[PDB]
């Protein structure tokens, strides 16, 4: 009963390494950190600037003239405006994935777990990831791109046709609220690993393992707040709910992806993405 | 669900 009775908490020691473990793998894991992308948007770096695109002269001018290590599907390019631009943005999700998966497999015990519910996991994951981490590249005058060579504004963007100027706003929206808690990489790393072990995920197995997991993150992660950002309180709680909006962009997008594939043939889902949004809300 | 249970490896 003296060992029953240990209902505590664990060490936050063990939490520490925990944080520590799942950092390392989140930078090793990623291409561009928050640290990074501010460093680029606030101007301090000596890095060369990105190329601004705030309307077509400008567009032109960087698909025609400016170096891009990102670019829109070579036989795309053909293509009207609104589709190329978001072409290019369809290609780097189909990395974030990859990226994102790998970063899954260093969490404790995320192989530990069965497949059937380890995959479930990352197919209602990952777009809530991309949308958290996609923040990291905005502000509210827009969003930086291709490894922070090119800055592309919020406005350019709803200036695009229907249904494609109202595609972004919502994360836009979005993220000038999570980057107003003013996160970093350290605190994005266990927020990303609480997203992914998440007990609410349809068709899962066995919800009690993960349910665990995610309470060693919550735990993990609460402290690194706590330790991190002294200056607010409860934000924990208020980074918690943003999970609900992050949520609420991924059905959006999956539903406006439904109006993509009923109104244009020459729009085309990659394999992966298809299969990710097959049988999804 | 082929392409990702192929990462997970
Ligand atoms: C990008 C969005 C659109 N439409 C967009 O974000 N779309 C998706 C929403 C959910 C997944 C997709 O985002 C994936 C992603 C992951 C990491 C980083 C980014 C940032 N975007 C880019 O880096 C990027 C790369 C290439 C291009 C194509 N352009 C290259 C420059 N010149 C030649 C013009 C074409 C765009 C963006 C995305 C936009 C709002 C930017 C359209």
């Amino acid at each position: 009963i003296s060992s029953d009775i240990d209902q505590l908490n664990p060490e936050s020691a063990d939490l520490r390494a925990l944080a520590k473990h799942l950092y390392d793998s989140y930078i090793k894991s990623f291409p561009l950190t928050k640290a990074k992308a501010r460093a680029i948007l606030t101007g301090k770096t000596t890095d060369k600037s990105p190329f601004v695109i705030y309307d077509m002269n400008s567009l032109m001018m960087g698909e025609d003239k400016i170096k891009f290590k990102h670019i829109t599907p070579l036989q795309e390019q053909s293509k009207e405006v609104a589709i190329r631009i978001f072409q290019g943005c369809q290609f780097r999700s189909v990395e974030a994935v990859q990226e994102i998966t790998e970063y899954a497999k260093s969490i404790p015990g995320f192989v530990n777990l069965d497949l059937n519910d380890q995959v479930t996991l990352l197919k209602y994951g990952v777009h809530e990831i991309i949308y958290t981490m996609l923040a990291s590249l905005m502000n509210k005058d827009g969003v930086l791109i291709s490894e922070g060579q090119g800055f592309m504004t919020r406005e350019f963007l709803k200036s695009l046709r229907k249904p494609f100027g109202d595609f972004m706003e919502p994360k836009f929206e979005f993220a000038v609220k999570f980057n107003a808690l003013e996160l970093d990489d350290s605190d994005l790393a266990i927020f990303i690993a609480v997203i992914i072990l998440s007990g609410d995920r349809p068709g899962l197995l066995n919800v009690k393992p993960i349910e665990d997991i995610q309470d060693n993150l919550l735990q993990a992660l609460e402290l690194q707040l706590k330790l991190n950002h002294p200056e607010s309180s409860q934000l924990f709680a208020k980074l918690l709910q943003k999970m609900t909006d992050l949520r609420q962009i991924v059905t959006e997008h999956v539903q406006l992806l439904q109006v993509i594939k009923k109104t244009e043939t020459d729009m085309s889902l990659h394999p992966l993405l298809q299969e990710i949004y097959k049988d999804l809300y | 669900h082929k392409i990702l249970h192929r990462l997970l490896q």
